[PDB]
DNA sequence: TCAATATCCACCTGCAGATTCTACCAAAAGTGTATTTGGAAACTGCTCCATCAAAAGGCATGTTCAGCTGAATTCAGCTGAACATGCCTTTTGATGGAGCAGTTTCCAAATACACTTTTGGTAGAATCTGCAGGTGGATATTGAT
DNA sequence: ATCAATATCCACCTGCAGATTCTACCAAAAGTGTATTTGGAAACTGCTCCATCAAAAGGCATGTTCAGCTGAATTCAGCTGAACATGCCTTTTGATGGAGCAGTTTCCAAATACACTTTTGGTAGAATCTGCAGGTGGATATTGA
């Protein structure tokens, strides 16, 4: 009788918050980056689900999902993008 | 009285309209337009608030961006006036309909 | 002991889970490894603060405090590769970037 | 009450206004009649596909993802409405 | 072990043009073919489902996916012919 | 056989397997491959009857790329259809501008 | 005898156009085929037939990036393509 | 690059129908070209390198193609 | 035209490289049975969307005028096509050796399940507050003398 | 080289429609204890993929001549921009009726899952064949006189 709906929101707030502290975001600029988000997400996903396929591959690997981001993203744009990523791999397995 | 020579205030609203993001088509006729197009299509179709809007803000942006590569097209030809054929050879390079 | 929600154990502020399950659910493929939903949302995390930051320098240069639309266009329309990331994508409410051809410019 | 001839809505000052946008300072007067051409040309596809989708869906209502999705189809992704 | 439509294409081609044959290289461009249309419309029919919150692709995903894949008089042949061959191979 | 049930010549149960091992979907319902299959197998007859027809034309008996392409983009819906696509030796059709020919 | 200019041109247009092979020479390329890969990835080995892919895809270009030029210079009046046209085809199509 | 001489590409620009061409397009198209096999090939090679593989088969070219909205028939689906 | 190139162009023809046709051996595809489910059918709560009514001013229209842009010519400088030459880098053709895609065959690590708690998020309400919309001189930017 | 004539800036104002926060339930991650696989890892093929090595032969590079294409410079008919007056229709605001999304239930009809049996389709021989590739002989398409 509710019906629950989903988006980035929250996180994208969180992390408008660490990069300017004192600046905010309309709900039409946050309706702009939640689309931007799940473009991404989907073609991340999407190349990701290919290059497993044309792999005979049954299973997404992080390692995937990093080739996609080369393949989909421009420049250092990749170059810092896979920084992130691995540094988060590495830091969870860790802990 | 006091005039503008021709040209100034093409230039003067150029700069208007980009600075601003309002839509430039009247809202009505446009809703009347998409129901009219989506009629001869499926009768009895209802549209959301926004779905007209969301049609209203890619055909805005659309047309926009043709005319871009429209005027780029003229500037070619040695012209400053932007004709059909040069919004056709956009669309021939664009690959809308070679 | 206390849970520790994955995300906070990569150090993400993106939803590691909520990643992984739609990871899942998507069809993208019969299984998904652990690391690839972690991965994955800190691409994401750091596009989004990729273009939160021009946006937000944006929203500065007008003097607001609250960053819209035109600001996200301004952002993305003005670096080079995030112009190309999202070259084919339409910004609702984020006109264009003001350029006029020389050419049409007076004498 | 009857739609008919609609396209003519979108008036001469209007396209002008999107012409501005565009970049174009001197506008023949031909192109007037080409525009709505072309964008009785664009909204039917676009249109075409959404309902296309409102149909799948079994629903009397076209919604704006089915706008959305579309859009998508052609190539032309919009930001902003879901 | 690999495989390819070009048993089935041949078929076809006989029943068209029983006097034609077709190379190598043609053959390898009727794969393509067949392969990529499989992909655009099984991929679109995905999308259809997925949007419905649907977990089983019916046979409707795949016309209604033709319908938006192809154009004008090759669309409507396309949804007769399918639909024809569904009648028949249900009954 | 599947596809003789459906009077089909494409394989019903190949598309199947394929539709099964593609991720398309969580499950595929029996109809779907069938109609699949028999829109493949019509988009094949519909390029090869064109492609006959030009090999024909050019007084072979053996269709090859440069058929197909003529085959192609000579009718205006395939030529939507594989509008981004391009077949290896195809070549192009012949045409040449009006203005640049002698007056 | 001479052949008036370009008379051989529109000759050399209707053979061409009614032919298929590729055109560019095969160890030219493969040599620019490799060497662009070795900037990338290095002790890297080509399929014979990756370089025919490469070859295909890079005249099929060419040529439509011609068709477009050609259209280009036709609508300036002039009847030479130049680096002008080429340019205008490539910003419009979205290349750059 | 320079290996793809002149008379070459003239005869490329012969197939697109042109009558008349400048004395720059020639440099001009070198570089085009360059582009071009510069970015189909930056992603096959990743395709190449995702398959732990010494050696680019025609598959990754074609994947590649896809991939820049070029695809192309005769080598695989 | 009348002539004198140089060009295409069907007509005919002869084999080797492909094609197409055989002949068999595995991998799927089909059966038979037994299950798990997805989602169509049956309410029905209720947002949201279709419609209308009013007052009001924002703007689309249509007309005058005339500035200056597009287009029509004319001209001649010299760039790019047609050529006949001279020479060498592509062709190709084996011939061979060997890096390496591809197959196995185990198996330890990483996943999938199936539940049971335990939070993190979303959907309302309660609180705030940029900033839209106006106002007003300061500052150019234009266009006439 | 000046100056009205106008449009464009920029800062100060201030209520209010659009965020920001504040709080309660709950759908969904998190935490464990099993029950499969998945896809690396040694071992090794049979390939295709490099490498020479070695001649010929188109095919590329050149340096001449000039034909005609690009480019620039005027001129002027008239098209389209700028303006004003007119008065229509799109906006704004809110009111209602109710069609038809969606959220739950209920459960057959249908898709999934093995375990097996049959048949088909992909390979590598064996057996035809279509075009490739020249080679005449004869209108064609060009260009000069
Ligand atoms: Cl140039
Ligand atoms: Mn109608
Ligand atoms: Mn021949």
């Amino acid at each position: 009788k509710r019906s629950r709906k989903e988006s980035y929101s929250i996180y994208v707030y969180k992390v408008l918050k660490q990069v300017h502290p004192d600046t905010g975001i309309s709900s039409k600029a946050m309706g702009i980056m939640n689309s931007f988000v799940n473009d991404i997400f989907e073609r991340i996903a999407g190349e990701a689900s290919r290059l497993a396929h044309y792999n005979k591959r049954s299973t997404i690997t992080s390692r995937e999902i990093q080739t996609a981001v080369r393949l989909l993203l421009p420049g250092e744009l990749a170059k810092h993008a896979v920084s992130e990523g691995t540094k988060a791999v590495t830091k969870y397995t860790s802990a | 009285p006091h005039r503008y020579r021709p040209g100034t205030v093409a230039l003067r609203e150029i700069r208007r309209y980009q600075k601003s993001t309002e839509l430039l088509i009247r809202k009505l006729p446009f809703q009347r337009l998409v129901r009219e197009i989506a009629q001869d299509f499926k009768t009895d179709l209802r549209f959301q608030s926004s779905a007209v809007m969301a049609l209203q803000e890619a055909c805005e942006a659309y047309l926009v961006g043709l005319f871009e590569d429209t005027n780029l097209c003229a500037i070619h030809a040695k012209r400053v006036t932007i004709m059909p054929k040069d919004i056709q050879l956009a669309r021939r390079i664009r690959g809308e309909r070679a | 002991a206390k849970a520790k929600t994955r995300s906070s154990r990569a150090g993400l502020q993106f939803p590691v889970g909520r990643v992984h399950r739609l990871l899942r659910k998507g069809n993208y493929s019969e299984r998904v490894g652990a690391g690839a939903p972690v991965y994955l949302a800190a691409v994401l995390e750091y596009l989004t603060a990729e273009i939160l930051e021009l946006a937000g320098n944006a929203a500065r240069d007008n003097k607001k405090t609250r960053i819209i639309p035109r600001h996200l266009q301004l952002a993305i329309r003005n670096d080079e590769e995030l112009n190309k990331l999202l070259g084919r994508v339409t910004i609702a409410q984020g006109g264009v970037l003001p350029n006029i051809q020389a050419v049409l410019l007076p004498k | 009450k009857v739609l008919r001839d609609n396209i003519q809505g979108i008036t001469k000052p209007a396209i002008r206004r999107l012409a501005r946008r565009g970049g174009v300072k001197r506008i023949s007067g031909l192109i007037y009649e080409e525009t709505r051409g072309v964008l009785k040309v664009f909204l039917e596809n676009v249109i075409r596909d959404a309902v296309t989708y409102t149909e799948h869906a079994k629903r009397k209502t076209v919604t704006a993802m089915d706008v959305v999705y579309a859009l998508k189809r052609q190539g032309r992704t919009l930001y902003g409405f879901g």
